[PDB]
């Protein structure tokens, strides 16, 4: 959980193990943070800005006979 | 341009933008609206009073 | 400390035992207030309105032998 503060607004970034934020989990976080937020201040919940990094690698190997799928 | 009622930066302070149209003087740009014409540093044509192209075309 | 309160703004007037407020002390107060201040509301720390009274007193003494530096 990362909490970012602005004057008159609070935004909460959350994520699961996968980096995702389901709508159901978002609703749960909102309902749990109804008791927590200050009075007269606005609270918002958003997913974490996930960044999926694609990695194509070329691995040089010594033992040519051990080259295989495993 | 922020909200005058609050008078401080905030999440709700920002609002509409403004279109600003400043005027600048040119020398020989054809796209600009010509106001004067000169020949060897001398004024070419005068106009003592208001200029109205369509009116003057009618009057001519 | 005198906490001066406005709509959406908090001003914490603070001073040391001399009436000053050094920048290090202001930063320390700010850091200590991070845990306690409400989230989303602006907060500012400033030094008190210190007044510096000079005094010159003419005093008469009945027993004039007692006059001296003590």
């Amino acid at each position: 959980v990362y909490v970012y503060e602005e004057t008159g607004h609070i935004t909460v970034f959350a994520h699961d193990r996968n980096g995702n934020l389901s709508d159901t989990l978002k609703e749960d976080i909102i309902d749990a943070l109804q008791d927590y937020r200050p009075s007269g201040i606005m609270l918002d919940v958003t997913g974490v800005e996930k960044e999926e990094v694609n990695v194509s690698a070329t691995v040089t190997i010594s033992n040519k006979s051990r080259i295989g799928d495993t | 341009l922020l909200d005058q009622t609050s008078g401080v930066p905030s999440y709700f302070s920002k609002g509409a933008d403004r279109l600003e149209e400043k005027m600048s003087l040119t020398v020989n740009d054809p796209t600009s609206a010509t106001i004067y014409t000169f020949m060897d540093g001398d004024l070419y044509i005068q106009s003592t009073n208001a200029e109205m192209d369509k009116i003057n075309k009618v009057l001519a």
